């Protein structure tokens, strides 16, 4: 991401 | 070897000032400044957007930066320095009326570029071209990290769930006549309103995907309100099935539209919700509080997918879940601060 980003870890 | 170094090379010539813009987990971005003023943008990295920028550079009306240089290592990418406003700066300053004409100037340019794309998709590298089948197979794990999630909520899943979950595993994996080049990240900080028609930044999450994917980028992603998301997805359809006569059936478009909205519902719900559970102070973007915008979201899924005929276990869930954090949570759905002037709340 960068309209969102995920907690990926 | 020094980066400015590196990026003359690159160029063949020396900037005289190299301006850093963007600071990204995976990129640098920067403006550098030839002598005479003329500016280009490069990228660098310490990976898509320089094959989705040649795949683009026969398509018009020109909508991307035509790419520039890649060095031999790839670390450094140089592209076409486009200016004009910011789709995020319009939003700060316009009114809903006055933000529709350039809005749907954005989704008639979208629906254009996805319906001239299409018969074009297997041009793209393998590995973009692969990334609907990819995405896919995600599909499956995410049903587990869903019900997971919502047990953490307090919710059970509706009964039927996972047949339900399986059907749209098998759309997803199906984009059929929809399956085209798509941006894969539409935001208002990389859409440009120009002299010469909307242009298209930041393509390093490009894919082969449905059309509609990219569609989410106002009926799922950025918080437009229902006046303004309607006319974009009408106008984006008219330009689509220009190209595209799948497009041109109401249910088939209605269930691909549906198909993507409830993927982007489930998927997204991931990322930020066990936060959100735990209530400290957090934004989705800043500007928008983390609650408020998850309350708009269950509600904006519920509502809009109800009204495209939604009526199986995952709406259902939803519902369910909508119910429990509107009760748990003091917070209602509403809309960025600075976003389209004083809006009704949702």
């Amino acid at each position: 991401h960068x309209f969102g980003v995920s907690v990926l870890s | 070897v020094p980066l400015e170094d590196q990026i003359g090379a690159l160029l063949g010539e020396h900037p005289r000032q190299i301006v850093p813009l963007h600071a990204g987990r995976r990129a640098q971005v920067l403006r550098c400044h030839f002598q005479d003023g003329h500016s280009v943008i490069v990228k660098s990295f310490t990976r898509g957007e320089w094959d989705a920028l040649r795949f683009l550079a026969a398509h018009v009306p020109a909508i991307a930066p035509r790419p520039l240089a890649r060095s031999k290592d790839r670390r450094l990418v140089a592209m076409e320095d486009l200016r004009g406003e910011t789709l995020a700066r319009l939003l700060e300053r316009e009114s809903e009326a006055g933000a529709r004409r350039p809005l749907v100037r954005i989704a008639d340019a979208l629906g254009h570029l996805h319906g001239a794309q299409a018969p074009r998709v297997d041009g793209l590298p393998r590995a973009l071209r692969d990334e609907y089948r990819k995405q896919a197979d995600e599909c499956v794990a995410l049903r587990g990290k869903v019900r997971a999630l919502l047990g953490r909520a307090g919710v059970e899943p509706t009964p039927g769930f996972d047949g339900a979950w399986l059907e749209l595993v098998e759309r997803m994996g199906s984009p059929g006549p929809f399956l085209t080049f798509t941006h894969g990240d539409l935001a208002p900080s990389n859409v440009l309103l120009t002299d010469d028609g909307p242009r298209l930044l930041d393509f390093e999450y490009t894919g082969a995907r449905s059309a509609l994917y990219d569609v989410m980028f106002w009926e799922a992603v950025v918080p437009f309100p229902r006046s303004l998301a309607r006319p974009m997805t009408q106008a984006y359809r008219r330009a689509l099935a220009s190209h595209l006569p799948a497009a041109r059936d109401d249910a088939r478009f209605r269930r691909e539209l549906l198909t993507l909205k409830t993927h982007r519902f489930f998927w997204w719900l991931t990322f930020r919700l066990d936060e959100a559970l735990a209530g400290g102070d957090a934004h989705w973007v800043p500007g928008w509080r983390l609650r408020p915008a998850y309350l708009f979201y269950l509600q904006n899924y519920v509502s809009t997918a109800r009204r495209l005929g939604a009526r199986g276990p995952l709406l259902k869930t939803a519902q369910a879940l909508s119910s429990r954090l509107r009760r748990g949570w003091k917070e209602r759905a509403g809309y960025p601060d600075h976003f389209l002037g004083k809006l009704k709340p949702p």
